[PDB]
RNA sequence: AGGAUGUUGGCUUAGAAGCAGCCAUCAUUUAAAGAAAGCGUAAUAGCUCACUGGUCGAGUCGGCCUGCGCGGAAGAUGUA
């Protein structure tokens, strides 16, 4: 049982994926194009986390989850890299609205009972990575 | 509100005051107003616990001596040079 | 190493170290290191204890040094007989009486001040204790 | 730990919830990971059911206020209460399939009607339809 | 075994024991923490 | 018995997932669960702590003031 964060319609590479679950008994090509097959619908260049699930006979299933908060916050701030020193160096702005969107996606993935709570968690991430909410 | 029980001192001086502090007591004095000053004894550890609170030096305390309450305020305190002890307290009549 | 910039005389009598100390309460900071013993404090011991406390709190807050080594101590060199005048000044000391507050600290939590003072007390030749600022 | 002012406040709140609700289901929940709980919480919020783990001492104080004083004896061992504040049942239902499915913990006694409900026969509540079934 | 004049607990698992008039430190986790006053 | 979710927090790095280092240390679901106290891995995994529900059933905790002891304490002719 292994967890990865793989690029949408991309899979197979050796330093990225290969070795990682390859050294657990997992059929590479199968997961590659099954993963891509279902992640076709994702927007281009959204890094998506997948939980791979292998059984004693080397066969496997997997679940796809919503992209990381840090990722969505990177894209929402229009940036590429979080701050090297979060809350000492600020690197941008997401409106309360963007927070809410990300929150609803990640709401499909949160544990918040309300929009506000989820949004607060996403804000927590946004703070953690030196993005200001503006 | 702090209430203190005290006894009038029978004799003063260095020799008498050191015997008090050996007997787990310590002398004090009450002056102020037109009355004459009054030399008293106090139980040390009991007073030592009360003075550990900041309001002890700000509020008005009552000292019952011969069954008579006297309202005073802590004026000055002589502490031991290096021990957590009291050596003398000045009480001024409120 | 603390030392008077200049003095009226170079050498002093040995003297004695009787009596209790003056300055027996924390007057600048909130916590203090009060000496309960009697003895001398050389300038090196004062500096050693200061560095131990300065590094203990990672150079934070404020630290006062309430003593100053103003007494010169002379020594005769080796293989020298008695007489032929007083020896040369070698180091400076501060006479310490019981109750003297040596260091004061402010701007740090009490639990941190105790460890800082504990590290510094290990460098001093006299027994000390921890004291805190009180309402006079 | 919990100052006395805390625990008084914990009681008050559990009691206030007890007044509004209509069907209380009590169960052991020991030996279940937090993920399966977190899952049961989304199933409680979804189904309008209030969920709390609370000290058995502290529950006895809430209960006595009325009309759950039968439940006292259900407060021996690890206790999880389920307050279906909006609609009745559904918790009683929910807990059992969740109970069966996970073969950890047990379920103790429920309570409706100011009447204690025996572990086995709870199947009564756990088959009562929707409100919203009389039409 | 550390034979020193000042024995102290070095971690959470160190225990102070007095055996035959000798203060000792035994540690169920770190064998380096074994001390005895001497 | 639990010790969860965003999440492998951001940066860095071949990797850095609580646990080389730097910065941040919020928020959620919570009975409670640190953006992690220590071990562990190449990085994960895995062990354990903080914390909390349960059991038990009346005391238990850690500072001060002091009395008397313990260690620290190895020499040469022979106890000495």
């Amino acid at each position: 049982y292994v967890k990865l964060q793989v690029a949408a319609g991309m899979a197979n590479p050796s330093p990225p994926v290969g070795p990682a679950l390859g050294q657990q008994g997992v059929n590479i090509m199968e997961f590659c194009k099954a993963f891509n097959a279902k992640t076709d619908s994702i927007e281009k260049g959204l890094p998506i986390p997948v939980v791979i699930t292998v059984y004693a006979d080397r066969s496997f299933t997997f679940v796809t989850k919503t992209p990381p908060a840090a990722v969505l916050l990177k894209k929402a701030a229009g940036i590429k890299s979080g701050s090297g020193k979060p809350n000492k160096d600020k690197v941008g702005k997401i409106s309360r609205a963007q927070l809410q969107e990300i929150a609803q996606t990640k709401a499909a993935d949160m544990t918040g009972a309300d929009i506000e709570a989820m949004t607060r968690s996403i804000e927590g991430t946004a703070r953690s990575m030196g993005l200001v909410v503006e | 509100m702090f209430t203190i029980n005290a006894e009038v001192r029978k004799e003063q001086g260095k020799g008498a005051s050191r015997r008090l502090r050996a007997a787990n007591k310590f002398p004090a004095i009450i002056y102020g107003g037109k009355e004459a000053p009054l030399a008293i004894e106090l139980d040390h550890d009991k007073v030592m616990n009360m003075q550990a609170k900041a309001e002890f030096y700000s509020e008005v305390l009552t000292i019952v001596v011969d069954g008579k309450e006297i309202k005073v305020k802590a004026q000055d305190v002589q502490r031991h040079p290096y021990k957590p002890k009291l050596q003398h307290i000045d009480f001024v009549r409120a | 190493m603390l030392q008077p910039k200049r003095t009226k005389f170079r050498k002093m009598h040995k003297g004695r170290n009787r009596g209790l100390a003056q300055g027996t309460d924390v007057s600048f900071g909130s916590f203090g290191l009060k000496a309960v013993g009697r003895g001398r404090l050389t300038a090196r011991q004062i500096e050693a204890a200061r560095r131990a406390m300065t590094r203990a709190v990672k150079r934070q807050g404020k630290i006062w040094i309430r003593v100053f080594p103003d007494k010169p101590i002379t020594e005769k060199p080796l293989a020298v007989r008695m007489g032929k005048g007083k020896g040369n000044v070698e180091y400076w000391v501060a006479l310490i009486q019981p109750g003297k507050v040596l260091y004061e600290m402010d701007g740090v939590p009490e639990e941190l001040a105790r460890e800082a003072f504990k590290l510094a007390a290990a460098k001093l030749p006299i027994k000390t204790t921890f004291v805190t600022k009180t309402v006079m | 730990a919990l100052n006395l002012q805390d625990k008084q406040a914990i009681v008050a709140e559990v009691s206030e919830v007890a007044k509004g609700a209509l069907s209380a289901v009590v169960a052991d929940s020991r030996g279940v990971t937090v993920d399966k709980m977190t899952e049961l919480r989304k199933a409680g919020r979804e189904a309008g059911v209030y969920m709390r783990v609370v000290r058995n001492t502290l529950l006895r104080r809430a209960v006595e206020g009325t009309p759950f004083e039968c439940l006292k004896d259900a407060f021996v061992g690890p206790t999880l209460i389920a307050y279906v504040t909006e609609h009745p049942g559904a918790a009683a239902r929910l807990f059992k399939e969740f109970a069966k499915a996970n073969a950890k913990f047990e379920v103790k006694a429920a309570a409706f009607e100011g009447e204690l409900i025996p572990a086995s026969q709870i199947d009564r509540l756990a088959t009562l339809p929707t409100y919203e079934e009389a039409i | 075994m550390k034979v020193r004049a000042s024995v102290k607990k070095l971690c959470r698992n160190c225990k102070i024991v007095k055996r035959d008039g000798v203060i000792r430190v035994i540690c169920s986790a770190e064998p380096k923490h074994k001390q005895r006053q001497g």
